[PDB]
RNA sequence: GGGAGCCCAUGGUUGUGGGUGAGUGAGUGAUCCUGUACUGUCGAGAAAAGCUUCGUGAGCGAGGUGGCGGGUCCGCCCGUA
RNA sequence: GACUGUGUGGUGGAGUUGAUGCGAGUGAGAAUGCAGGCAUGAGUAGCGUGUGACGGGUGGGAAUCCCGUCCGCCGAUUAUCCAAGGGUUCCAGGGUCAAGUUUGUCUGCCCUGGGUGAGUCGGGUCCUAAGGCGAGGCCGACAGGCGUAGUCGAUGGGUAACCAGUUGAUAUUCUGGUACCGGCUUGUCACCGCAAGCUGCGGAGGGACGCAGUGAGGUAGCUCAU
RNA sequence: GUCCGAACCCACUUCAGUUGAAAAUGGAGGGGAUGAGUUGUGGAUAGGGGUGAAAGGCCAAUCAAACACCGUGAUAGCUGG
RNA sequence: AGUUGGUGAGCGAGCUGUGAUCCGGGGGUGUCCGAAUGGGGAAACCUGGAAUGUCCGGAGUAGUGUCCGGUGGCCCUGCCCUGAAUGUAUAGGGGUGUGGGUGGUAACGCGGGGAAGUGAAACAUCUUAGUACCCGUAGGAAGAGAAAACAAGUGUGAUUCCGUGAGUAGUGGCGAGCGAAAGCGGAGGAGGCUAAACCGUGUGUGUGUCAGGUGUUGCAUGUGCGGGGUUGUGGGGGCCUUGUGGUUCUGCUGCCGCAGGAUUGGCCAGUGAGAAAUGUUGCGUGAAGGUGAAGCGUCUGGGAAGGCGUACCGGAGUGGGUGAGAGUCCUGUAACUGUAAGCGUGGCACUGGUGUGGGGUUGCCCCGAGUAGCGUGGGACUCGUGGAAUUUCGCGUGAAUCUGGCGGGACCACCCGUCAAGCCUAAAUACUCCUUGGUGACCGAUAGUGGAUGAGUACCGUGAGGGAAGGGUGAAAA
């Protein structure tokens, strides 16, 4: 198994459920059940004491967000290999081909 | 030959409990000991452990519970538990 | 015995075939001897099939 | 720290008293969790798994995996 | 060592420190002990080791052991509610 | 006719209708049919030998729990301790869905934690019996059968400890007092020397043995007591 | 392989039970009770075989051939559906 | 870029990018039981090394109790010593540790043992059926296999398997039943070794052998190793006319010839069954991966994948997810790419390792023996003892050997075919405990596995063995 293409840390909108077009930040990733949580979406109550917070949700309902021109457009992503080198345990060097992620619709 | 084999090994855990408290009044000190070691072996790892003479080892082997469960059955671990006992001014910190 | 100690015969398994045909199991064991042999410097018994005592590939 | 392939590094009587170390640090975390101290509990793991590292290291020594120093 | 009721008190269904006092005589009497004794008896009532002693069909072993009273430490595994 | 509406509601929450073909695990009321659920008998029979009464306590709740006092019962056993077997049921605390032939605050039930200490006790480390297995071996088409040397196998032989005290739960085990046995080691005294000793190996002695009966000398126990 | 009679072993009569307290017992009596006695532990004999003071008795609560699995979805001119 | 398995959360950590978890590959560790293997044993337990310095090495103690590691099960077999009664000698004994074995396994294979119920409307021959079961024993397949064959007048040319022939010819208490072969059509397609003559090489022993030669020159038996040889209108050996790969230039036979010889050609031939088996270089990849296209707006709704409008991608519209029915949200899919690694594997080149005959002749020599046959008692063949070939087991008897043997359904003659009694052989065929991907006018919780959950569990039985039942809140525990 890989990773998702959405990670913590990154801006997304959301297109599907009750907050249709809310714009968060990506709190936390559930990569084996696919479900993410970002901020000010889905308030609802934990457990303890009330702990009114976000719960997670399925990571296909969220997208990526470019701002190309003042407006915020949902967007897919794509990858591209660059050159890298990677240490191994010990510390020595050897060069490598790694991924990188680029937003669609920006190039 | 690798596997140095410590005398730790032997001497797992120490019994905290109201009866091995009445018995530290004795000079006495219950420990979970591994299952296969004798009273000879540990009153010697005993004696290296903690630079103490040990005048006597007691061992027995106690049954572990058994307790239906969803699942069925349970059966807790097998325990042998060393009583040993110290000279009269040796005394053992076990915190 | 029912079996060579050379060439290794061994018995047979037919029927007994009477006036009716009633066929019932029975065995046909091979003609085996014990006999003395020199094998070498070696004495000791064999038993062997008059097959083989005949064709003298036993030492005696 | 947890330790790492720097014990490769070391030399074997070393190494074996980095093993007792190693076990004597277990033996008094053991009586600590039994006694109801010990609030560190993950480094009751970690010293088992640092003993496998420095008999890992021996092993491939004495096996010649790895030339010994 | 064990063994009753007297103590400022205790603690009031409680235990502590002192307060323990006596120890014997006779009768009776075993399925126990002497005892695998003794007597009777035919149906005629395990084995092996420990043990004592005897050598040497084996090796070990040095001129070192083996004995008798005295001292220190060691004494395992399983069962034990 | 098997059945049905392209009528109209209710419940429900993800599929499915008509035409025309194609394929069937295609139709149930019976098999003393199979599985489950539920009636009938019926609030009926039974509640497994028996002696309980009362005062107080606890509690939401008491004939059925706790304490006490009367009373009754067992006592060659309704007592006490083992073996076999069981396996945590033992103790303390919390609990009253289920289980307990009723109730239940109670339990051999549930939950949590705790509890079993041995050089001498019972087994192993020692010995063999019956019997089992059995190097080679002999026998047997194959599979296998038997058995030597051996090696196991108690229900037997051998084998060194007692009294007192202590815990909610352990005690020839722990503690106190006083012993014994085997090792190791040490002090001292005495003694050896083809010819010390030790260990093997066997010889012999011993272990070592029935049933029945009487008597004698004792002690345990019991009874009585100025 | 005496007599009377507990334990112990048995199971003659009777009553009760007979959806039992119990898939063979209980109450009251009854036979043996030093013997061909009884009992504990371990062992041996295995299905056309074992064992039987012999009843075709017993061999894990139904034995004129145990139980389990397999041949197997045996077969049934019969009964049911 | 998260992560410390699941049933089933928060602590304390590691990764805080020093790149973890994770994924592929390879190692390390691997208690005790189990063939179980030091010895014992009621599987998962117990107990050890006679006395000496202790079984050996280490740790610990004043020392013994102790600890850690190593070692030794049995059987077969190799090598060395010894050799009983006893003389040869063997058995045996003592070393050494050379190799192999033990046990497990779902189906398929081969060899052997071998039912009954059943059917025949009873039943015994027969059937069931060489089935069930059992014993031995493999391999990745096995077995078979290179004509002692078929054919019938020409011919075919190892074996296995499939379709036909054919439910035929037959066989059968001629009952119930059973049941071929040739031929033809296909799948797949190899043929190779050996024994024997004859020639080189030692021990139960010479006295006859131009350079040479001695009572022996090298003379006589029969071994173990080399060549040689392998077939059927016969072959081979022998006897000869020739031919070996160009030679440095060694002994012998005759100062002819034969053989060893050596870098070098070489037609070839190779890791195969093929009398054999040892390094470097050329391919796409399987295990992991990498890249992987293209949609928004409104409407109703808890929620859009639905409605309406309107665009896009397609070597991608197979699916499955996502709060309802998605080609463009996710996972992917198409297409391409990477594979470092593998014991990697397959194939190529190189290294490296191994190596010719044709014609004539028949005086001679050889051509697989307790075998083939024959008798008898059984078995398999369509064939159930018969007119009984062919093939097979037990017991007797027992041949020829090329002008010979065997087969062509008794047998004989002729004719045709073939050359047994030695061996090895790929492919087409059988199978799935397993691995990976995929599929279903297959099941959908009384179904489908006994088993969608603690299922071979609970539970029942002394034991072998028998053997269940229990799935669904919701989009999210909110
Ligand atoms: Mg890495
Ligand atoms: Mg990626
Ligand atoms: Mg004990
Ligand atoms: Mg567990
Ligand atoms: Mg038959
Ligand atoms: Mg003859
Ligand atoms: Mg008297
Ligand atoms: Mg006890
Ligand atoms: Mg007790
Ligand atoms: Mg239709
Ligand atoms: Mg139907
Ligand atoms: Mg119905
Ligand atoms: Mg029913
Ligand atoms: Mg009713
Ligand atoms: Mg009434
Ligand atoms: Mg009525
Ligand atoms: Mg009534
Ligand atoms: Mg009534
Ligand atoms: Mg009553
Ligand atoms: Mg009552
Ligand atoms: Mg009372
Ligand atoms: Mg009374
Ligand atoms: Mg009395
Ligand atoms: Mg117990
Ligand atoms: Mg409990
Ligand atoms: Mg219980
Ligand atoms: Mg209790
Ligand atoms: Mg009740
Ligand atoms: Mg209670
Ligand atoms: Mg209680
Ligand atoms: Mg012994
Ligand atoms: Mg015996
Ligand atoms: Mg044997
Ligand atoms: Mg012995
Ligand atoms: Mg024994
Ligand atoms: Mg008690
Ligand atoms: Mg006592
Ligand atoms: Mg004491
Ligand atoms: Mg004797
Ligand atoms: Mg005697
Ligand atoms: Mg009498
Ligand atoms: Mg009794
Ligand atoms: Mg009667
Ligand atoms: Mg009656
Ligand atoms: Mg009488
Ligand atoms: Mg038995
Ligand atoms: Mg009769
Ligand atoms: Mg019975
Ligand atoms: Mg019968
Ligand atoms: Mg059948
Ligand atoms: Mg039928
Ligand atoms: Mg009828
Ligand atoms: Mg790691
Ligand atoms: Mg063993
Ligand atoms: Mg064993
Ligand atoms: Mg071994
Ligand atoms: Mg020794
Ligand atoms: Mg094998
Ligand atoms: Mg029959
Ligand atoms: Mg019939
Ligand atoms: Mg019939
Ligand atoms: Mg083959
Ligand atoms: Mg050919
Ligand atoms: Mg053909
Ligand atoms: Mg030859
Ligand atoms: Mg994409
Ligand atoms: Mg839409
Ligand atoms: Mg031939
Ligand atoms: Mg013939
Ligand atoms: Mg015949
Ligand atoms: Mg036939
Ligand atoms: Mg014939
Ligand atoms: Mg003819
Ligand atoms: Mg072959
Ligand atoms: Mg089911
Ligand atoms: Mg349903
Ligand atoms: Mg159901
Ligand atoms: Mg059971
Ligand atoms: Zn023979």
């Amino acid at each position: 198994m890989k990773s998702l293409k959405i990670k913590k840390g990154d801006r997304v909108k959301v297109i599907a459920g009750n907050d249709k077009g809310a714009i968060g930040e990506v709190l936390s990733v559930d990569p084996a059940r696919e479900r993410v949580v970002v901020e000010g979406v889905n308030i609802r109550k934990h457990h303890g004491g009330i702990i009114s917070s976000e719960a997670p949700i399925h990571v296909s309902n969220v997208q990526l967000v470019t701002k190309i021109d003042g407006k915020d457009v949902v967007t897919r992503v794509g990858y591209r290999r660059v050159d890298v080198t990677k240490r191994r345990p010990d510390g020595s060097e050897y060069a490598a081909q790694r991924s990188v992620r680029y937003l669609k619709k920006e190039e | 030959e690798l596997k140095i084999r410590d005398p730790r090994d032997i001497i797992l855990a120490p019994v905290v409990s109201e009866k091995s408290y009445g018995l530290l009044d004795q000079n006495t000190y219950t420990f979970v000991v591994k299952p296969t070691a004798n009273k000879t072996e540990i009153k010697i790892a005993i004696e290296q452990i903690f630079g103490v003479k040990v005048t006597s080892v007691n061992t027995m082997n106690r049954k572990g519970k058994v307790r239906r469960t969803r699942t069925g059955v349970g059966k807790r671990p097998d325990t042998k538990r060393a009583i040993v006992t110290v000279a009269e001014g040796d005394r053992i910190d076990i915190f | 015995a029912a079996v060579c100690d050379i060439c290794a015969k061994r018995p047979g398994f037919g029927h007994n075939v009477p006036w009716s045909k009633k066929k019932t199991n029975r065995r046909w064991s091979p003609n085996i001897q014990r006999v003395r042999v020199v094998e070498n410097g070696t004495h000791k018994r064999m038993n062997v099939c008059t097959s083989c005592l005949k064709a003298g590939r036993v030492s005696r | 720290k947890l330790s790492a392939a720097e014990l490769r590094q070391l030399s074997g009587e070393e190494l074996r008293n980095k093993v007792r170390e190693l076990k004597e640090e277990l033996f008094g975390l053991r009586f600590q969790s039994a006694t109801g101290q010990l609030e560190n509990t993950a480094r009751l793991r970690e010293v088992r798994k640092d003993i496998a590292r420095v008999y890992t290291v021996l092993q491939e020594r004495n096996l010649n995996i790895v030339d010994d120093p």
